[PDB]
DNA sequence: CCGCCGC
RNA sequence: GCGGCGG
């Protein structure tokens, strides 16, 4: 949801020994997939900064106890020498698709907030193959496959829209 | 499009015409006061936040719905100029 | 990601120096790397040796020119406003008549601009450009008289503009008709000046015409020769002494008028070949021996007898023919101006030869900068020639790099005389791009170059061909002159060959912009590629020989206009110049010599070459385009690489791997969806925002400065007047606003204050962002130009980020453009069977009408480049070919549909349903099994498709594939005020703008009209009253408005009463009437 | 009572009309003073003349009372003189 | 035709 | 008023 880079003041910005820029480096936080464990995880920051001659990758974060980052050879940065590199990015639980002018989230006076990307599923598919058992031909064996990032199950994301679905069912209770 | 606009233009000899009645109508409507109507029982225009459009929401849509019953008449000289806003702000509150 | 290219005309050289058109042209243009022991024959040295040996007895005669030390570097030239110019001087020595005494010594004669290694200039702060050109190359011409159907005129033409236009005509009435300026004089009483006797004149001429009878006429006049040229000049409008005052025949003889062009092929050439045959000196000047030579005059009337008379060689000259057209490269055009300045420069010398005392006066006495600085500078600030640098993408610099423009000076094309101009010439094959022209008044009259087209010795646009002896086929080429290319018969590159040797029969091939099929025994020349027939710029659409040229133009322009986004793609599919273009361009940065990396900074990279250098190469970080768009250096390499030399060390602006990107490229099904693509709509998935694909960076520059009035100076700090404590947090310098910080619409950017005050530099309305650079000019300038009354001056850069928006516009190269409808939820828009949901929907609609298949061909090979991960490269006209694109879709239905097979399952009883309508529909062979069906389907370039919010299939197989569309220049940012009420003009009483009020928009009477016609009395009324005059109907209004109330009624305008007065002002006396023609009072 | 304008019309201005419209008559050429904003009397700005300069001052008008008569260019230049052609002086020299 | 952007 | 783009 937010990040911060210590000597860094603006999302257009560079940091020296520091192949990347500010706009590649957070593009690249956005494709980071992080997992909580409990709603007493609302917002967390995670921390992280290494220094000189090293590749900084998703697992360098310092642990979060109860939260796991299934993202971890995720490329964060390159560093040369001399490459001070010092960040705490927010993360947080949320649903849809947020734009960083919709949030404008403010830890820190200079720090820049990021898109938000909530959906842990890339991609949803349905088959209706014909037969398994009946006294009729004319039958439907509906099959989905879907694909989770990692944050949560296939099964687990399923039953929450099956659930999101009953939900919806029963709203048709009082006329008017 | 319009509510009965087919109706208007029939009950007028002229489009022109038309606007000027709804239009001038609509000014009573808000000037004395905007219970000068003639319709406001059952069948009275609304909106949907609430029912409320029964106090002042677009004055030119009542005009039409007054007009579109017999209930008004129009002329070229009907009442005498000055008399008329004499009369209707003693009748009026 | 394998690149694959289907190319097989053996592409025989590589394309040239994309941008040598200026570059070498200001080389040469000013010799100033080498020498002057070598020094050239044109450009500056010509220019001076032109006007320098000074004759008044005086002597000034030119050294060596040498300059050398530019003041400052190109950088601080842009951020100080300061032109990039180099001091100039030379070595000029005056010698007496005293022919024991002489001086010799240097004056610096002001500072000329310099050429950048991309090839702009740098003027005035920005960066800008200099406009080929051009014209009837000063020669001599014959074409067919105007009305009278009969015989032909002469046509002699030399620039500069000083020079005469002589024209000559022969009439029904009697003799020679040869007209200078305005007014005609008899062609013998010329020729009688010169020293052509009736005899020998008659002879010689009329031996074969019989028109003669034109010129031995003279019995009076031709009887007194010299008696004949105070005779001619009588014949001048003006009185003036007829003492052998040469004057205005001292003007056509061999100095000004005339031209200086280089002894030999500048105008030469136009004579020799033509008409005539030899030249002396430089134009028809000898005014040497008392007596006059002239072996121009009696050639142009020996052809013009010739060509009424036989078929001594049929000479009907076709003036477009870039054969008799120029074009006027940078340098001709600063050396033009240059001599113009030395000839200004000359004319104050020669007063200071008769204005002092002898030896007194040296070099200064003669010398004063003044002329030529104001000559050049003139002409790179107001010449209607140099222009801001279309910089929205490299390319677009670069086109605006090489276009060719017709107007100009005036004196070589105006504006209402076109038609036969605007045309694309049969001549310009391969010289001029026949689609880069404009869309528009302006069409045709300002276009582009060509591939290969490269200007020659003097101007006629030259291109390379192959010559071929017998049944082979050469690599030596010739870049061939307009007017020799006619001469011999060339053929097509498309020619079938072995090698060597031509493969078919009737081959085709071009005789005179005449289409023949000529054999392999008569194939003379051949052409080197489809490519030089079109330019770079158009050189880059995909499938262009499927491609309407009308629209194929609308893309060729729509990349010019194409804007730096963040994640820059190259096209799946692309033509071959993609390389080249950000090579020769100069956006990213290459690697002189071989060797390896050392430091891979973000700002800097170090590289160590083993041949014993270490160089640091500086990445402009994000720097401001002259257009306002981002241009950033990332670099590609790691550190410690061994690097190839000329390898990308870093990306350009859209040049992302060394290959151009603009745009990217988009998971595409061609459909139409509600109507949110209904004319030319575009629908996008919310997708594609998450991803951040279509996202350019943006910046604004605000510029406020500190007058100094006569009231008291304007101070620039944070004390703000009125009071404000919250407004001034993030203006925390004091004056400036901090780096870093969030500029919303009404903050304070700067501030300010004047006499009677707060004047602040604040947000403009629309929008600002982050404040990211600035820049302050303080007294003790270091070495900036600041204007008069300016104490100091300040600078904010400000940026934000454009993401993709329902206003913005995109189009693919082809032409298909349009604006954004609705950016759908990737919920319910059109999916694959396999979860995959396409990224754009376009409307098939579009297409028919149009004529663009290229695009539906791109999709198609694109659909392979999906699944089969890989990018292709094809040629303009011998790219790709539909047999081989399903040749790749058949190898791409066994990725998509193949993993199917054994990820598990089969076909989907939604996919056997749309089967049934596609064999009922004919796309599918009846009779043969789903999984083959599908693939003959795939193969056609369909694919089925459900729904998404139904997820029931979309009866029918619909294309879809990765197109190539771009975002263009056209965000939304400037298409939106919204203004409730505000300042107005106070001379004029308009609701003009300005800062924070936004303008109206006008109403014109073509509107009025519209209204008048509805009969919208009031709405009409309205319009010209309390929206605009009344200032006490207005009044009323607002008030009434915000009372919830009825508007008053309308008072008259003060246009009326105005009028009234403006009426009783004078005499007239207007009075308005009542019923019965009384009084009324409008007061 | 107050009537539409219906007919405009343009005639020429008797002296006795001009001192009609007019309001105090400019009898002396002091534009601007600089001690007070305030209007330096009865040359142009005056308020009489004119009217207040503080909160139908640009509606008056004021009239300067000439010596020796002259004419108007407008009806002495204008291609045909009207005054030329009516008296029958050389129209135009 | 209208709208903008800049010496 | 000069120049550039868009419909």
């Amino acid at each position: 949801t937010s990040v911060y880079i210590e000597d860094v003041l603006h999302e257009f910005s560079t940091i020296p020994g520091v192949k990347e820029d500010v706009v590649e480096i957070i593009l690249n936080l956005k494709e980071l997939v992080v997992r909580f464990l409990n709603p007493s995880l609302q917002t967390v920051t995670l921390l992280l900064k290494a220094e000189g001659p090293k590749e900084v990758k998703a697992r360098d974060f310092l642990p979060v106890a109860d939260v796991e980052i299934m993202n971890p050879d995720l490329h964060i940065a390159t560093l040369e020498e001399g490459g001070r590199l010092n960040m705490e990015v927010r993360v947080d639980r949320g649903v849809g698709y947020v734009p960083a002018e919709k949030h404008g989230i403010k830890d820190r006076i200079n720090a820049i907030p990021v898109d938000a990307v909530f959906s842990p599923v890339r991609r949803v598919a349905f088959q209706v193959e014909d037969t398994r058992l009946g006294q009729r031909t004319d039958l439907d064996k509906l099959t989905l496959r879907i694909w989770t990032d990692g944050s949560v199950t296939p099964l687990e994301a399923l039953n929450q829209a099956v659930e999101i679905l009953r939900e919806h069912l029963t709203y048709f209770s009082n006329p008017q | 499009a319009e509510p009965g606009i087919d109706k208007l233009f029939g009950m007028v000899d002229s489009k022109y015409r038309l606007t000027v009645v709804v239009a001038k109508r609509a000014q009573q409507l808000l000037r004395h006061g905007f219970k000068n109507t003639v319709l406001e029982p059952e069948e009275r225009p609304k909106m949907q936040t609430l029912e409320g459009l029964f106090d002042d929401p677009n004055a030119v849509t009542w005009a039409m719905k007054e007009l579109l019953t017999g209930r008004l008449v129009f002329g070229e000289n009907l009442v005498p100029e000055d008399r008329l806003q004499k009369e209707m702000e003693r009748l009026y509150p | 990601m394998e690149i694959k290219r289907f190319g097989r005309i053996r592409e025989v050289i590589p394309l040239p120096p994309l941008t040598e058109i200026q570059v070498e042209s200001y080389r040469r243009a000013l010799q100033a790397d080498v020498p002057p022991e070598k020094r050239e024959n044109v450009g500056i040295q010509a220019a001076f040796r032109e006007t320098f040996p000074i004759e008044e007895g005086l002597v000034l005669d030119f050294l060596e020119y040498r300059l050398g030390e530019p003041p400052f570097p190109q950088d601080e030239c842009r951020e100080k406003d300061l032109t990039y110019q180099a001091p100039l001087y030379a070595r000029l020595q005056l010698i007496h008549k005293d022919t024991g005494l002489i001086k010799e010594d240097e004056v610096f004669l002001g500072h000329i601009p310099l050429m950048t290694e991309d090839g702009s200039f740098i003027i005035n702060g920005a960066d800008r450009v200099i406009v080929s050109q051009i014209h009837r190359s000063p020669g001599v011409y014959f074409t067919p008289d105007p009305a009278r159907p009969g015989r032909y005129i002469a046509s002699i033409i030399p620039l500069p503009k000083r020079g005469p236009w002589i024209d000559l005509e022969v009439e029904p009435n009697g003799v020679v008709s040869m007209k200078v300026n305005k007014r005609k004089f008899p062609l013998v009483l010329l020729l009688r000046v010169l020293g052509y006797d009736q005899e020998t004149l008659a002879r010689e001429l009329g031996a074969y015409g019989e028109l003669v009878q034109g010129l031995m006429d003279e019995s009076v006049f031709a009887m007194r020769p010299e008696e004949a040229l105070i005779r001619l000049f009588t014949l001048l409008r003006p009185g003036d002494p007829p003492k052998r005052d040469k004057a205005v025949a001292y003007v056509y003889g061999l100095i000004a008028d005339p031209r200086r062009y280089d002894l030999g092929e500048a105008g030469r050439y136009k004579a020799e070949e033509k008409l005539g045959i030899r030249l002396s000196g430089r134009t028809l000047a000898r005014f040497e021996d008392g007596e006059f030579k002239d072996e121009v005059f009696l050639p142009t009337l020996r052809y013009l007898f010739a060509l009424t008379a036989g078929v001594p060689g049929h000479e009907v000259d076709d003036i477009d023919h870039l054969g008799n057209r120029r074009i006027r490269t940078v340098g001709e055009l600063m050396t033009d101006q240059f001599r113009v300045g030395l000839a200004r420069l000359a004319r104050g010398v020669r007063e200071r030869m008769l204005m002092g005392s002898e030896d007194s006066l040296t070099p200064a006495k003669l010398v004063n900068s003044r002329p030529l600085e104001a000559a050049i500078r003139e002409f790179f600030s107001r010449s209607q020639l140099s222009q801001f640098k279309d910089e929205t993408n490299p390319l677009s610099s670069l086109r605006h790099k090489r276009r060719i423009s017709a107007l100009g000076p005036g004196g070589l094309t105006r504006e209402r005389a076109g038609f036969d101009v605007r045309d694309v010439h049969r001549t310009h094959y391969g010289r001029i791009c026949p689609v880069e022209t404009p869309e528009g008044a302006n069409i045709g009259l300002i276009t582009s170059l060509a591939a290969y087209a490269r200007v020659d010795e003097l101007g006629f646009i030259r291109t390379p061909y192959r010559r071929v002896v017998g049944g082979v086929v050469t690599d030596e080429v010739v870049y061939m002159t307009a007017t020799e290319e006619d001469r011999y018969t060339i053929a097509q590159a498309n020619t079938p060959l072995e090698g060597n040797r031509i493969a078919a029969e009737r081959v085709v091939a071009r005789r005179k912009g005449e289409p023949v099929i000529v054999s392999p025994e008569e194939v003379e020349f051949m052409d080197v590629s489809p490519k030089q027939v079109f330019s770079v710029n158009t050189n880059l659409i995909p499938f262009l020989e499927h491609d309407d040229a009308n629209r194929a133009l609308m893309g060729s322009n729509m990349q010019t206009q194409a804007v730096p986004l963040i994640r820059a793609q190259a096209p799946v599919v692309m033509t071959g110049l993609e390389e080249r273009v950000v090579r020769d361009s100069l956006a990213a940065l290459y690697a002189e010599e071989d060797g390896e990396v050392a430091k891979v900074d973000g700002n800097r990279i170090v590289v160590r070459y083993e041949d014993g250098r270490l160089v640091e190469y500086p990445l402009r970080r994000f720097y401001r385009s002259n257009q306002g768009t981002a241009l950033d250096q990332r670099p590609r390499v790691v550190v410690g690489q061994r690097v190839r030399k000329g390898d990308l060390l870093a990306d350009g602006p859209a040049s992302e791997n060394g290959f151009l990107a603009l745009g990217q490229n988009v998971l595409v099904a061609i459909m139409p969806f509600d109507g949110y693509n209904f004319e030319d709509a575009i629908v996008i998935s919310e997708e594609l925002l998450k991803r951040d694909f279509y996202t350019s960076i943006h910046i604004e520059r605000y510029e406020i400065e500190a007058r100094d009035t006569k009231l008291g100076p304007e101070r620039i700090t944070r004390d703000i007047p009125h009071l404000s404590e919250a407004a001034l947090r993030d203006l925390d310098e004091e004056g400036v606003v901090r780096i870093g910080a969030e500029v919303k619409p009404g903050d304070i950017l700067v501030g300010r204050t004047s006499f009677k005050k707060d004047t602040s530099l604040r947000v403009p309305p629309g929008e600002g962002g982050i404040v990211v650079r600035t820049v302050r000019l303080r007294r003790g300038d270091p070495g900036v130009e600041l204007k008069p009354g300016v104490r100091e001056v300040v600078r904010v850069y400000v940026a934000q980020k454009r993401k993709l928006q329902v206003g913005d516009k995109l189009a693919n190269r082809h032409g298909n453009k349009g604006v954004v409808a609705k950016i759908l939820p990737v919920e319910d828009m059109p999916h694959l069977p396999d979860g995959t949901p396409v990224d754009v929907i376009l409307n098939p609609l579009g297409v028919p009408s149009r004529m663009n298949l290229g695009q539906i061909l791109e999709t198609h090979l694109g659909l392979a480049g999906y699944f089969l991960g890989q990018r292709y490269i094809s040629p303009i006209f011998d790219g790709a070919k539909e047999p081989e694109i399903k040749e790749l879709l058949a190898q791409a239905f066994e990725v998509y549909f193949g993993k199917r097979k054994g990820e598990g399952f089969g076909v989907d009883k939604r996919e056997v349903e749309v089967l049934r309508r596609a064999e009922k529909l004919g796309l599918v062979t009846p009779g043969k099994t789903p999984e083959e069906q599908l693939k003959e389907l795939f193969l056609q370039g369909k694919v089925v498709l459900y729904d998404g919010r139904t997820g029931e299939p979309i009866e029918g197989p619909i294309v879809v594939g990765q197109m190539f569309i771009m975002k263009l220049y056209h965000m939304v940012e400037d298409k939106m005020h919204a203004r409730s009420t505000g300042p107005y003009s106070l001379i004029t009483q308009q609701p003009l703008g300005g800062k924070a009020q936004f303008g109206g928009q006008r109403f014109g009477e073509m509107e009025v009209w519209a209204l008048e016609a509805y009969g919208a009395a009031h709405t009409l009324q309205e319009m010209l009253t309390l929206k605009s005059d009344d200032i006490e109907g207005r009044n009323a209004a607002y008030e009434a408005i915000i009372k919830g109330e009825d508007v008053p009624e309308p008072s008259v305008p003060e246009s009326f009463r105005v009028l009234v007065k403006e009426l009783q002002a004078l005499a007239l006396d207007v009075q308005t009437l009542d019923e019965k023609d009384n009084p009324v009072d409008i007061f | 009572m107050k009537k539409e304008v219906r007919k405009v019309r343009i005639a020429l201005a008797s002296p006795e009309k001009i001192r009609s419209w007019s309001y105090g008559e400019v009898e002396k050429p002091e534009t601007i003073n600089y001690r007070t904003l305030k209007p330096e009397r009865d040359g142009l700005f005056d308020e009489r003349i004119f009217g207040p300069i503080k909160d139908v001052r640009r509606y008056r008008m004021g009239h300067i009372e000439l010596a020796t008569p002259a004419a108007h260019i407008w009806f002495v230049k204008d291609v045909p003189s009207k005054i030329g052609t009516l008296l029958d002086l050389s129209a135009t020299e």
